[PDB]
Parts: C-alpha cells; structure tokens; sequence
C-alpha cells in the first residue's frame, strides 16, 4: 500500500521536472521516465487506446466535435500522472479510470467495487498485480529512517 | 493446470448452489476414481472419463472439469 | 540507546537477548553499553586466572601458568561439550606465550564472548529499505555471505542413549550381530556394536546396536511359508537398536559405556548404557529465526546472492535488509541511532581543533581520536546526544579516494544489485548487532 | 544520429585493483552494463579452492588437534579463506607438515607442482614445542561458492572431512558514470568500473573471463533467431 | 564447469507486433543480468527514424490555434509523434502535407520524398470543417533512442517550426519478468520471459536479434584484454 499510495501521488512529492508536457502514449512516458527527464510525480497529458475506459466523472466531458462522438470506449487524452496510468493498467481494461490517490481506504473501496461485480478469477488476478506492483515500487520509494 | 483453472461461476450457476456443486462433484469424483481401480470386472454401470485425460490425475479435477464443460446432468431423488 | 526505545519494545529486547545461540567465531559489540565486559566476566564461562604468573604452555585441550610463588596450576578448557540445551561451550585461548597476567585476568573465553566481553551475535552492515517483498512484515533478508563465510553458524550437539536393562526373559544385549537387518546398515559400528567416533549419520543411521533376549514368537502362517521358502530361521531375539531419530544429520563426536560389571556403577537392572554425541554445524538459512538488540525478530524469508544484495557506492554489499515500517510503529527509533553510530565505530573519526560544542565535549571525555574499527561504548542512560552522532557523522574518516560514503544526514547512495541503477534516493545505512 | 562504437581502455590503480572506462556509451547504458559486468563479475569465475582436508589423529571437525591453540573448527575457518591456484581440473592434494614451536603458515604448505598459495603471508596456527600439524588437503576447481553438504563424497574414509569453499577470486567491484564532453542532447555516458580481487588472479583476466560469460549468453540469444 | 542445461531461446507469437521471448532454464542468479540489459539495449541501443520538427502554415508558436482545423495544436503533435516513418538519409530532410476542403487528411494522403517511407498510410492525422487550408511540413531525421525536445533555434529561423519529441527506438516497451524452475531435481534455475512491444515497422524478433549483436560486440570488446575458457555446453 504505501508502494501503491507512492505510485499515485501529486506533485511536491519530489522536484516535479518534466512537468506540463504530453506524452502520446503511456508507453512513451516510461521511455521519457526512463531517460530520467521526466519525474513519476508530474502531471501530464497521457493519451489512452481505444477499450479504455475513462474516469467516472469523465463521462460527461468529452472533446469539441460538431459530430456525435462516444468517449466513454474510444481514445481520449487526461492530464494526471504516469503513475496514475500505471495503477489503472495493473487493473483490468473493463475497470473505470482511477484519478485519485489510493491511499489505503481508496484501495479499500476499489478491491470492494471488483469483488462486487467481476468474477473471482479476474479479482484474485488483479490482487496479485497490485501486489507485485506494490512491492516494486515500494522498494523503488525509498521510505527510510534516520 | 491449478486448483483455479475451471472457475468457480460457471460450476457455480450450473448448480445454482455451493454445497450442492461441492457434493455432486464429489460424487462424480468417486465414481470416475472408483472406475480407474476396476483392474479388470467391467461393471456395465460404471462410466470411465467423458472428457480428456492426462496419464495421471485426480478423479476430482476430471470431476469438476466435466461440470464445467456441462455434458454431466443431476436428479435428485 | 535503551532510552530512546519504548518500554514494551526494550522489555522484548531484554528477553531476547537471553536466547542467542553462541556461534562458530564470536565478535565483541562495536557499539554497546559499557558493562558486557563485567557480565561477561562475573559470568563463569570465561575461565580466569587464580594467580599473577607467566604463561608456560598454551594449547587448545590445556594452558598451564607459574606464579612467582612456585605454585604450577594448569586450567582444562571445556571444548565441544554439550551445555543444558544442547549447544556447543567451546572455550578459546587469547594469552600468549610468555606474556604477563594479573590475578582475575581472562585467560580463555567462554561461549559468546571475545577477549573477555560478551558476544552474543555478529554485527552486520544493514540498509533501511522494502525489498520485492521477502522483508514484508519483519521478516528479513541476508545476504549468501553469511551461509558462505560462517558468519552466522552455531554448532548444536545432541545427546541419546540407550541402556542394556534386563528383564524378565533375559539380559538385552549390546552387538553389532542385529537380527533381521541387511550387512551394509552395521557398517560403520565397531566390534561391541557402538557407532565409530567421526562416522556422519543420517535418520535411520544405527547408533548402537542392541537385541532384545527373546520373546514367545508365534510365526503366522504367511510368515512360516515364506520363511521356508527362503529357509531363513527366524529367531526370538528381536532388535531393539538404537537408531537416529527421524529428520536428523550430524558428525558423531564421542561415545560414552558404562558396564554394570566394571567398577562403575549403575540404577539396578541396567547392565549397560550408552551415550552417542551427535553433533553438526547448522548455518543461517530459510525460516530460522534473527532478531536485535531493540526487539526487533524476524525469521529469515530468502537469503540473496552477494550480488543481488544493493550495494553502497564502493562496492561493498549490505548484509541485511530490514522493513523501514517496523521503527515509527514499533515506537523504538534506538535502532536507528544504534545502525548510525555502528557505522561511526566502523570507519574512525578525527577531531581536533575544532571548538564546536559536541567538538568540545568529545575532546574533554578523550573519545576525540578514533582509529577505524575499533568498538565505542554509550552507557545505557548517559549514551551519545544525537548532537554528538551528526557532528561526527560530518566528520568520519575517508574510507577511500577522499570521499565520505554516508551524507551528513546518516544516509548513503544504494545502488541496487539486481536491476543496477541507483535507488532514486539515499539511503540509511550502518552497522546493527544481529542474533 | 551519430554513431559510436563502445571502446574499452584499462589503467592499473595497485597490483591487484584496476579501473576500467567506455567513454562512448549510449545514455542511460552505463549504471545497466555496470551492474551486468559485476553480477557476472563476483557469481562465476573459474577459481580453486580447497574442498576436503585429512588430519592424522583426527576423526572429526569437532576435536582438536594437540599442541596447537586452535580447535581444528577453527582451523577449517582458516583454510577456507586460503586462496589456491590450480591448473589440474582433477583433484589435487597438498601436504602441510610442521613439527616444533613456530607459526605454521601458509609459506610452509607443500605446493606441488602446477597448484600454488598466493598468500603466504597468511597463519593459520601455532604450535608449542610439543606439538605436530599433519595435515593433507584436497584443491579442486569451480566457480561460486559450493557447501560442505554436496563436497562429501568418501564416507569409508572417516579421517577427511569436507569444507565449504569460496572460489570466486574477485573481492569487490563497483561502477560509476558521467558525462561525455561532447556536445548533443543525449549527453552520452562514460561507464567506469573499479574491479579488486584476490591475490589469485589479475582483474584483467577476470574480466575477460566475465566478458566471455556474457558474449556466449548474448550470441546464443543472437543466434537462435533469425 | 559445464552449465548443466543449455539456454534456448523461443519464441511466443499472439499479435504480428506482440511478442514475449522466454529463455529455457539457466545458471542461478543470471536471470536479471540477462534480462535488464536486455530490456535498455532494446529499448535504446537499436536505430530508427522519426519526426523532429512541424511547421504549420499561417501560425505563431504562442498562436496555439490553427484556422480551418477543428482540432488543436497539441493533440496535432501528439498524432503526429504517433506516425512512424523509415528513413536512411542521415541528414534532416523534410516531407510536405498540402491539403484543401473538408474532410479527413490521414497519413495515406500524405506525400513522401525519395528514400523515405511511412509504414502506417491509415492513421488520421487532422479533420476539416468548410475550407481544409490545411499545409503543413514536417522534418524527418534518423536517430538513436529516445530525444526529448530541445529548442534548435527552428522558431527563430521561422515563427511556425515548433520543436516535437521523438520516437527513434523501433520498439514501444519491453517488460521483463522473471521466474524460477525446476531442473534435474533442483530450484536453482531462473526463467526470464521478455515482452517486446514494437511498432509496425519492425518485427520485434528482428529487433531482438540487432539487439542481441549490439550487446555480443559491446561486451566482446572485453575479449581483448586477455583470452580466457569458461564452462559452456
């Protein structure tokens, strides 16, 4: 959990560098996390596939057409943070997009919601996610004691 | 290849009960088991496996792999 | 630092500390009250001299002394004998040849202990981190150097016997001719039927072995068949051997009989008895458990590679990882303090000079110039003010290249050993004393 | 857009440390390639170590030898950080023999011809006047480090007694990076690796024994596609 | 001395540019070695093409509108930092887009120069309402890696060239995991199974392949220092 609580963050967390950029894909965010210019806490504007459905309280927005258009299962851009893409990715594509910090009893709350309305197979699948998730990142936090 | 492999739902809404899919299971493990150890009687009334099976494996796993494919059906008296 | 520790969490410390094992090589505490010493000595494992002599002979098995006096007394060190739980009390030997000793002075040490000061466990470097999991909940991780290098490894000697009673049928006796056993099973066994010393055992291994005087056989009849069949007689003595009990390995060290009809004596009706030492070497591994000084146990959840452990800047891996999320919770942050000054001990420091106020209160008390390695002592209620840790800790000595491997605030650069890079911040790092 | 070839260059820092730089290095490549060097580097390099020993008089670790201030457990502890250089890929056997009062040493081992003791500085006991060390040993070849447990194989033979053994002759290695000079975005990284081992080999050849570890891996990997 | 199994690389196929690679039982503790450099070289090590810079007709670097375009700016470089575009010149060259009237303007109808090739005609790059007026030119330049941007003076030289981050790297992602298995009665053998993701472009194996030969060069320049046997086979 603190693992999870450190992958969804806000800013202030460290020197937000590469803050206010946007990043075509998640996959080239953790390119540019990679290179080091860009900082796991910072937000920006990450593009998502098609099949991935967006935050619950993103489906009244959507973008600026004269047309018809379905945000609710198509791409759509989101300014938050790569970790944020990262934790929803570790839950299943059906799931609604999670914005907010998870903590402990937002975790709660969304382990909840998948016991409720997915099978039992995909919840024991995204439990261990969240778990090999947690433990990477917690070793990668850096929570000390001096 | 683990104790999860069949699901649980669909054994589940098949049997539309827990303790009652546990028990029918069970039963159809003992026959399929009590089948494997006939060496030899050929009894008309027992049935061996419906479904595919590996050179070794658990009369229950087969048990519960047949619910799930469906082809088993149950009575109670 | 007992007074920074909460009182549940010392009251376990305490408790502890009355339960590690003594090990292959004993180390002395770098830092630690100053009162192991007097403990040590007031215990009576370390043997100590009755006289103010010169050492004469020095050996493993005995050391003599001469008085001026005249008087030769010669002190025979215990080695290797089971103490009341069933751990090795080997005595080591620290005086010389011809040095000089004074009355009281330590001439050998006892189990835990070196030089005379108590050593109840070994002091390893440890970094504050989660590590994929394995230190998750208290539990720890060690590096393979502690399997490899016998850092932690504590012998455990067993004793089992078994005595020749007789009974009502006839005397039991103790031979090596075992009725219905193969040829290879009483291979080891000497000519009465004892398991030679230095013969390694395993479970089922016979110790020594033993037949009982008869008994009213009726054969079944499968067996009467197959008896003769094979035309083998099947005989009423019946074997009641000794054998190791099962889940069991270790390198038989010494055999102790006593007979009834030698001048020795025994409880009436036991002819014979025998006694087999079985003794191994057990190292750290899996599922054993660890703990400190502060209440803080954990048992061993993997034991790493040297190379997947992260290592500091020089290239020097950490010997243990221990959960970061144990000390708020657990309410003693004296472990921490305990890891820093360690690290202090281990790398010396030099302060001269410099009219600070820590500066000053060092240079007054004499612990001002500090050779690398050697141990400190902070009494259990006058230890060092934190003021004392930070200014030496700005003044540690340059291990190599000129550089300080801790920054000022006690914590250094990891880099892991797996993946490679750098973990994204310091680190705290230093030396704990582990049991 | 530019290419560049990694290069490799060498400079000797003591008689048995060396520092090793790539200058040209791609960025984020240097702490990766560090690491991977240094995980191949201490885990497997070929290297001898004694595997078993014989005392006369002694059937067990346990005991203790007379006339010499050291248990024989103590002894084990000794020898299991002598480091040995064997050309034999069979089991060899070395004498140590020493009668009197003195410092036994690892000078005083007998070396046979084509193993040698590269610490002779080393003392592994001491001796009284009345006392005597007879002791065989065992020198095999491997790589890691291999327990006790596993180098039993003779059980008739109740006097030798296996000892864990440490084979790897590099002590400690340790990776730095920096930043090129020349003038791009990428900022190419310069990886330098510090490597020290033991008196039984030079860092040059331990490297070259690791490089070929890793350019067998990678060629196999290569290989098998396409 | 002799590994006691030989790896064997194999190879599992579940999309023509998915991928995962899983290495068959290997020596204890060489799994992260393998599979971490791996990975970086993978992801960096390999060549390939991509945009540096766009210049849109008839609009400043703070004019973040552009006329007659129902979409943005950004969302324009965003499409734009998707295309993937072959290219061997070794020098920056430039490829044109002129388009008028309604509708959709997709890579399809895009231009290219001699010598360079977009592997992807399908993805729609803008959308026009009334008259398109849409012309933009775009600078393609070979690379290595992975460049963030960088202000190369082009908004000087000309108001509308802005600076766009770049893809050079073939591949999209690699992630690695590591597990262990059970051989001739023993533990103590790891199983790295490598994912690659790449792009239309490349077939990930390919990619695989040049990064396995970057990496036997890169660490073979260690064979000079001294020639040495190690167990193997």
């Amino acid at each position: 959990v603190l693992g999870l609580f450190f992958l969804t963050t806000d800013s202030e967390g460290r020197s937000p560098k590469g803050e206010g950029r946007a990043f075509g894909s998640s996959a080239e965010a953790i390119m540019a996390f990679d290179a080091g210019d860009l900082t796991l806490q910072a937000k920006i504007d990450i593009r998502f596939p098609v099949g991935t459905i967006p935050p619950r309280g993103f489906e009244p927005p959507a973008r600026e057409e004269g047309e018809p258009e379905w945000q609710q299962g198509d791409t759509f851009t989101l300014k938050t943070t790569l970790g944020r893409a990262l934790f929803n990715e570790l839950l299943p594509e059906d799931y609604p997009f999670v914005d907010y910090e998870v903590g402990k009893k937002q975790l709660s709350e969304i382990v909840n919601d998948l016991a409720e309305r997915y099978p039992k197979v995909i919840v024991a699948a995204t439990l261990d996610n969240l778990k090999a998730a947690g433990f990477f990142w917690a070793t990668r936090s850096g929570v000390t004691v001096a | 290849e683990g104790i999860i492999n069949p699901p649980i739902d669909e054994l589940l809404e098949a049997t539309d009960s827990k303790y009652s899919l546990v028990i029918y299971a069970a039963k159809r493990a003992r026959q399929i088991n009590a089948y494997y150890s006939q060496l030899g009687e050929g009894l008309l009334e027992y049935v061996g496996p419906l479904v595919d099976t590996h050179v070794h494996e658990k009369p229950l796993s087969i048990a519960l792999r047949e619910i799930n494919a469906g082809l088993l059906t149950s009575e109670a008296i | 630092f007992l007074e920074h520790d909460d009182a549940n969490r010392a009251l376990m410390g305490a408790n502890m500390m009355r339960q590690a094992v003594p090990l292959i090589k004993s180390e002395s505490p770098l830092v630690g009250t100053g009162m192991e010493y007097r403990s040590a000595a007031d215990a009576g494992d370390v043997v100590k001299a009755e006289k103010a002599g010169v050492v004469q002979e020095v050996s493993a098995d005995y050391i003599t002394t001469t008085n001026d006096d005249g008087t030769y007394i010669t002190y025979r060190l215990a080695k290797f004998s089971r103490s009341n739980q069933g751990t090795s009390v080997n005595q080591k030997v620290i005086v010389a040849e011809g040095d000089r000793i004074i009355e009281g002075q330590v001439l050998a040490d006892g189990p835990a202990t070196e030089n005379g000061e108590m050593a109840l466990g070994k002091n390893l470097l440890v970094a504050f981190m989660p590590w994929e999991g394995h230190n998750y909940e208290d539990a720890i991780i060690l590096s393979q150097r502690l399997v490899q290098d016998d850092v932690l490894s504590s012998i455990h000697i067993e004793e089992h016997e078994v005595d020749a009673r007789d009974t009502k049928l006839g005397p039991e006796e103790i031979t090596r001719d075992i009725p219905n056993v193969s040829e290879e099973v009483l291979a080891d066994l000497d000519e009465r039927g004892i398991i030679r010393i230095g013969a390694e055992v395993v479970a089922g291994d016979i110790l020594v072995g033993k037949v009982t005087p008869k008994g009213e056989t009726e054969l079944t009849p499968e067996e009467r068949l197959l008896r003769a069949i094979f035309g083998e007689k099947a005989r009423e003595v019946r074997d009641t051997s000794l054998k190791v009990p099962h889940g069991e390995i270790g390198k038989v060290i010494g055999v102790r009989v006593f007979d009834r009809e030698e001048g020795d004596e025994l409880p009436p009706g036991v002819n014979q008895l025998v006694r087999v030492y079985v003794a191994q070497k057990r190292k750290i591994t899996d599922g054993d458990k660890l703990a400190g000084r502060h209440g803080n146990k954990g048992v061993i959840s993997k034991i790493n590679p040297i190379e997947d452990m992260p290592f500091l800047e020089d290239g020097t891996p950490v010997d243990i990882i221990l959960n970061p999320l144990a000390v708020p919770s657990r309410m003693n942050p004296g472990q921490v303090l305990e890891i820093h000054l360690g690290w202090l001990a281990s790398r010396g420091w030099d302060v001269s000079g410099l009219a600070e106020e820590w500066a000053q209160r060092l240079q007054v008390i004499g612990a001002d110039k500090v050779e690398p390695g050697t141990n400190v002592a902070t009494p259990v209620f006058d230890g060092a003010r934190e003021d004392e840790l930070a200014g030496l800790l700005q003044h540690t000595i340059p291990n190599r290249d000129g550089e300080r491997m801790v920054l000022p605030s006690g914590k250094a650069r990891l880099f892991d050993g797996r993946s490679g890079e750098p973990f994204p911040e310091p680190i705290s790092v230093g030396y704990m004393y582990i049991l | 857009l530019i290419a560049q070839r990694p290069s490799l260059t060498e400079e000797v820092v003591d008689e048995f440390r060396s520092r090793f730089v790539i200058e040209p290095l791609e960025p984020g490549f240097g702490y990766t390639l560090g690491n991977s060097l240094r995980r191949t580097l201490l885990s497997s390099i070929p290297g001898a170590a004694v595997t078993s020993i014989r005392i006369d008089g002694v059937l067990h670790e346990f005991t203790t030898v007379p006339g010499v201030k050291e248990d024989v457990t103590d002894l084990i502890l000794n020898i299991k950080q002598l480091v040995v250089s064997s050309e034999h890929d069979e089991p060899v056997v070395m004498y140590l023999r020493k009668q009197g009062p003195g410092l036994v040493t690892a000078a005083d081992i007998a070396p046979p011809a084509g193993v040698e003791v590269h610490n002779p500085d080393l003392v592994l006991a001491t001796l009284n006047g009345k006392g005597k060390l007879e002791m065989e040993l065992t020198v095999e070849r491997g790589r890691g480090y291999v327990s006790a447990v596993q180098n039993k194989q003779v059980g008739q033979e109740i006097g030798r007694i296996p000892v864990d053994s440490i084979y790897s002759p590099v002590l400690k290695v340790t990776y730095k990076v920096e930043a090129t000079r020349v003038e791009q975005r990428t900022d190419f990284d310069k990886l330098i690796v510090d490597v020290e081992t033991k008196q039984a080999m030079r860092p040059r050849d331990a490297m070259a024994s690791a490089g070929k570890t890793l350019v067998e891996l990678f060629g196999l990997a290569r290989e098998l596609n396409i």
